[PDB]
DNA sequence: CTATACAACCTACTACCTCAT
DNA sequence: TGAGGTAGTAGGTTGTATAGT
């Protein structure tokens, strides 16, 4: 007995057509043969179209696009219709399925020329019924229709290649995580040492002016060339809130809360960050919400870094791999760094208009890909390190604030084959 | 080392209760929820904008095809699509004529030149809906250049252009024209001339101004999902969903008008597992924040909205949802919330969720081109998570933010609630958006619309208008 | 009234993300 | 798809409090 309707087609020019008609057909309740579903691995796969087509194949449905009659597998597998064709001895066996807008007639198959157009052409959904319709016409027989069929086979073989498995996969993190805070935050009742006139950030270290009291990591004795007269200041007066404690949140003092205290921290590092790129080997791209550091032309061997090429060119303006340290407190304290492309027409000196940046910018973006992005962040990162497992970031001569170069690494379980 | 828990992707419900992930196949595949006597359109628009517009019925009759159909499905075709036709042969057209362009148009200020032309289409709108017997299903709304070009704040026409000098020294027209047309509920679906006949816009260098060659087959697929939806029936419907549940989005817009710089209007949209939506419409209050940049509802305005939700929801439902997530940007004040606690059922638990899209921890794998697919998550806390809502996705090949993934941030600022259902119901909320058809997108569809939401707001706020479909603020 | 010592905006500027899609 | 628009976020500019005449 005979229920297929074999599709025969062209790949991968009517896959799209022919994807489209087998799943709606199965769907709809008919039996496809198409070579979409499968993965043959036989020397007889030739056969098992043969056998296939040559007993239990009801239908011969072409794809009739100029591919498909110029196409060598196509027309053999057309072959055995019309082989067959006699012994089933019913006119309507092969279908030419026009779904090209463009068939000369030269193109189309002498066999199929003859034959009745199913016209997919001007619409698809005309096409099918056209197609159905005729199989009504003649007792093409059919399931009562089950979908589920349709697209478990789309769930299960079209989604085969590329779907979430099973696979493992660690990914780095732009949060580098701060690895050692002075043992103490100390706050100086600076008082008439302390002038609110002037502004500190010249005050190559971290300083920040809260209430009356002084904030900072470096100990009062830390500023001395531009803060004259405060030898006059007792060693015990300043409050000395335990690190330790804060981020816990151990430290809530109603005069200040721990909010108040997470947020300080952070100017400073950032600062402290400000500060050590002021002597760190980095040219610096500013934008005003904060300063971008990109690495000039040359500074690297022949502009790469540890293998990674961290200075480049695009059209007739350079590209810098820059970036940018937010610092957070939460979860976990840690610096984090956002990339960026700076651009130069010529190796240190910046562009002057942001359209055309923002356009480089863009434009340069779409060459890197998530390997790229990393490699260049993460050696940047490496760059600046100034030991091997850190950064060092200078609050004070006896202070410092340690940040790891190398960023957070999550493991998940769960990912996709790349293609 | 910290490690990434995984979200299986939701799934999406089309016709035959068949679910799957992607609506562009999973309609190519089985067409809509609900399939829909055929859509009747009206035209708005130049007698040109007619030609164009059907130049579309008919184009999308026919298959049209992306780029890379694998990254971008292709269109089948509406017929094929949605198991129903929208016909060019079946347009039922309101003419406006260069003359009636040219006329409004020219005025020296934008808003007397928005707002006018603006009232012109709701005129022909509104006459041809309200006055007609005959019945059309979406009023597309074809927008000549010469409209989109300049009824926007910040666009200048030369001095050289205007016939009138401004009678004296919000504004765009899009936006307004469903505000205006939002107390008469009718769906605007606005279309631009040059999108539906973009090779018909040639440059100067004869090369067409915007090349869409590449995603031609997308485009359809956007139009006819947010053409379907608005004629009727929704596209599709979230898979699994336990019953019962309410995701409220909160919407706020600041009024910039307002001599006192706190006047926003309200807004919260309600979408329980369709994203068809509701969009209760608050009323306007001091809710911006000069300190805190932040924005947020005093009780007695703020009982009114969960109630008015809460209410329609049981007129809808027959019962007082057993789970209200309210997702915003933002933390939730404990008076604020509250107030939402008073109104509330008592054994319905309401979750605050606050969905920001703060940029931390960007995630890059470690091997190979693509990123981390998406669905990866990282729980920070009980209480707090990180959700990849984008990021390759394998069905795809591709991936959906094109530079390498920003997470969001997911914390129940309020309420509490096993944040894995937060994560997996927010994965599932981004997949309901019927106007762009996608497979997912960045955002749960209760927070996605908030800022187009927030101009139609302000744009209109005379009209004390009843909870509505998001349709009618599409 | 009017000095300023401060508070809290408002403003570029940029990385994303959207639409008259 | 991409030329757009939005949304973070700092701050310096700015509009309000304090304070002393
Ligand atoms: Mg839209």
């Amino acid at each position: 007995m005979r229920n297929k309707i074999f599709i025969s087609h062209a790949t991968p020019e009517d896959d799209d057509f022919t994807r489209w008609l087998s799943l709606k057909l199965i769907g709809l309740g008919y039996e496809v043969w198409c070579d979409i579903l499968f993965l043959d691995k036989g020397v007889d796969f030739w056969s098992t179209i043969e056998k296939e087509i040559r007993e239990n194949t009801c239908k011969f449905l072409i794809v009739s696009s100029t591919a498909g009659n110029k196409r060598e597998g196509v027309l053999k597998e057309l072959a055995v219709a019309t082989k067959v064709k006699k012994h089933l001895q019913d006119d309507m066996f092969i279908i030419p399925l026009a779904i090209d807008e463009n068939l000369s007639y030269d193109d189309i198959n002498i066999e199929i020329v003859r034959l009745n157009a199913i016209d997919f052409k001007k619409s698809w959904a005309k096409g099918l019924q056209d197609l159905l319709d005729a199989f009504e016409k003649q007792n093409v027989p059919k399931k009562p229709p089950d979908h589920s069929k349709s697209n478990l086979l789309y769930q299960q073989i079209f989604l085969h290649d590329k779907q979430a498995i099973e696979k493992e996969e660690t990914y780095d993190s732009n949060w580098f995580p701060i690895i050692s805070f002075p043992n103490e935050l100390r706050f100086h009742r600076y008082d008439w040492r302390l002038p609110k006139q002037f502004d500190v950030r010249t005050l190559a270290f971290p300083a920040i002016r809260y209430k009356e009291y002084l904030c900072t990591f470096a100990w009062e004795y830390d500023f001395i060339h531009q803060l004259p007269k405060t030898e006059t200041y007792n060693g015990q007066e300043s409050i000395r809130i335990s690190t330790s404690d804060i981020l816990s949140g151990r430290y809530d003092t109603d005069f200040i809360r721990n909010y108040e205290c997470q947020r300080l921290i952070v100017q400073l590092i950032n600062k402290a960050f400000e500060l050590r790129m002021k002597d760190k080997n980095v040219r610096e791209y500013q934008m005003s919400k904060t300063f971008a550091y990109w690495i000039e032309k040359g500074k690297l061997e022949k502009d790469k870094f540890e293998k990674i090429k961290l200075v480049g060119k695009q059209k007739n303006k350079y590209w810098h791999f820059g970036i940018s340290a937010a610092g957070k407190l939460y979860p976990s304290p840690v610096l984090m760094v956002s990339s960026h492309i700076i651009f130069t027409m010529d190796g240190i000196n910046l562009i002057k208009s942001k359209s055309i940046q923002h356009s480089s910018r863009r434009k340069q973006g779409k060459n890197w890909w998530n390997d790229k992005w990393r490699e260049k962040l993460l050696a940047f990162i490496r760059f600046l390190s100034d030991d091997q497992n850190a950064i060092y970031l200078n609050v004070g001569s006896e202070e410092k604030i340690l940040i790891s170069n190398k960023p957070l690494k999550f493991f998940g379980k769960m990912s996709y084959v790349t293609p | 080392m910290k490690e990434l828990i995984y979200i299986e992707e939701p799934s999406i419900l089309f016709a035959h209760g068949q679910k799957c992930t992607d609506p562009r196949d999973g309609l190519a595949l089985f067409g809509p929820l609900n399939q829909i006597y055929g859509i009747k359109s009206g035209v708005v628009g130049t007698q040109k904008g007619l030609q164009i517009f059907k130049s579309y019925l008919d184009k999308i009759q026919k298959p049209i095809y992306n780029h890379n159909n694998i990254t971008r499905p292709m269109f089948p075709g509406f017929e094929a699509v949605f198991g129903c036709k929208w016909e060019s042969q079946n347009i039922v057209f309101k003419e406006i004529t260069d003359e009636e362009i040219r006329r409004y148009l020219f005025n020296a200020s934008t808003h007397k030149r928005t707002y006018d032309l603006v009232t012109l289409f709701n005129d022909k709108i509104i006459t041809a809906n309200k006055n007609d017997e005959e019945r059309v299903d979406v009023w597309f709304v074809i927008v000549p250049e010469e409209i989109y070009k300049y009824c926007r704040p910040n666009s200048v026409l030369p001095n050289e252009l205007v016939q009138t000098k401004s009678l004296i020294s919000d504004a765009q027209f899009h936006d307004q024209l469903k505000a205006r047309l939002l107390e008469h509920t009718i769906p605007t679906q606005i279309l631009r001339e040059s999108t539906l006949a973009w090779r018909d816009f040639k440059n100067t260098f004869g090369a067409p101004i915007r090349d869409f060659s590449k995603i031609e087959g997308h485009l359809a697929w956007t139009i006819s999902t947010a053409a379907y939806y608005k004629a009727g029936g929704k596209p599709w419907k979230l898979g699994d969903i336990r019953p019962g549940v309410c995701y409220l989005g909160l919407v706020y817009k600041k009024i910039e008008k307002s001599k006192n710089p706190q006047n926003a209007c309200c807004a919260a949209q309600m979408f329980l597992d369709n994203g068809d939506g509701t969009v209760f419409k608050g009323e306007v209050g001091p809710w911006y924040n000069p300190e805190k940049g932040e924005y947020h509802l005093k009780p007695k305005e703020a009982k009114a909205l969960l109630t008015q939700a809460l209410e329609s929801y049981k007129e809808q439902n027959k019962s007082y949802p057993k789970e209200v997530f309210i997702h915003a940007r933002t933390r939730f004040n404990d008076e604020e919330w509250n107030a939402f606690n008073e109104v509330t059922p008592k054994n319905t638990n309401l979750v605050g969720v606050t969905i920001t899209k703060s940029k931390p921890l960007k995630l890059y794998k470690t091997e190979g081109a693509f990123p981390i697919m998406r669905g990866n998550a990282y729980i920070v806390d009980e209480k707090k998570a990180f959700l990849w809502t984008l990021g390759f996705v394998p069905k795809l090949q591709s991936t959906l933010s094109m530079e390498v993934p920003n997470p969001i941030f997911i914390e129940i600022n309020k309420g509490e609630a096993e944040i894995q259902q937060v994560l997996k119901d927010i994965l599932a909320l981004t997949k309901l958006n019927y106007n762009a058809c996608i497979y997912a997108d960045g955002e749960p569809v209760t927070l996605r619309f908030a800022n187009k939401i927030g101009e139609i707001l302000t744009a209109s706020t005379e009209i004390k208008t009843p909870p509505l479909a998001f349709k009618y603020y599409i």
